[PDB]
């Protein structure tokens, strides 16, 4: 599987929303969906997990959605923390594949 | 929820680094423990896992061969030794854990813990 996110550059003001998107070269299942935040010099934290849910301790600013092959995370609001990159990840086939990642 | 792992390392090509996972805060048994690559200016790849209660693994085709997993529950601790290393094996490895199989909200499809990568130079 080819897991392709986009934009590769997101640039916005801080407090404004941003919408990230992720795209499979084949149907994932909701449930296989997942997306993480990483933060400069810091190991990837999960943000959503099934598509849609939130990990524990991530802000409601955070949620995600959609099913197949089009799935996106969207930030309500941008704080100065939320400047990272942020991941998608599939599993499927008994793998786990993530995307190229895009920057905030 | 906690993992530790090992300081950076730096090997010469055809050299074997193992990298150290120490994790606390959970049952270390009842999880997966993961391992994900990243290069410098990379995105994130995953290497395979490890299951401590059984000792049991599976690799990505990419390593396998290459890469071994293993534990040991007595000090909750996982390793990733990744035998006759390559300049491009220069990466930060992280350690992650994930729900196993059997977990029935597919906890096992994503990774919930991560440690501090430990960056390996070859």
């Amino acid at each position: 599987i080819v897991m392709m996110q986009s934009p590769g550059t997101l640039s916005l003001s801080p407090g404004e929303r941003a919408t990230l998107s992720c795209r499979a070269s084949q149907s994932v299942s909701s449930s296989y969906l997942a997306w993480y935040q990483q933060k400069p010099g810091q190991a990837p934290r999960l943000l959503i997990y099934g598509a849609s849910s939130r990990a524990t301790g991530i802000p409601d600013r955070f949620s995600g959605s959609g099913s197949g092959t089009d799935f996106t995370l969207t930030i309500s609001r941008l704080e100065p923390e939320d400047f990272a990159v942020y991941y998608c990840q599939q599993y499927g086939s008994s793998a786990w594949t993530f995307g190229q990642g895009t920057k905030v | 929820v906690q993992l530790v792992q090992s300081g950076a390392e730096v090997k010469k090509p055809g050299a074997s680094v193992k990298v150290s996972c120490k994790a606390s805060g959970y049952t270390f048994t009842g999880y997966y423990m993961h391992w994900v690559r990243q290069a410098p200016g990379q995105g994130l790849e995953w290497m395979g896992w490890i299951n401590p209660i059984s000792s049991g693994t599976s690799y990505a085709q990419t390593f396998q061969g290459r890469v071994t997993m293993t534990s040991d529950t007595s000090i909750t601790t996982a390793y990733m030794e990744l035998s006759r290393l390559r300049s491009d094996d220069t990466a930060v490895y992280y350690c992650a854990r994930a729900a196993p199989f059997y977990d029935f909200w597919s906890g096992y499809s994503y990774f919930d813990y991560w440690g501090q990568g430990t960056l390996v130079t070859v």
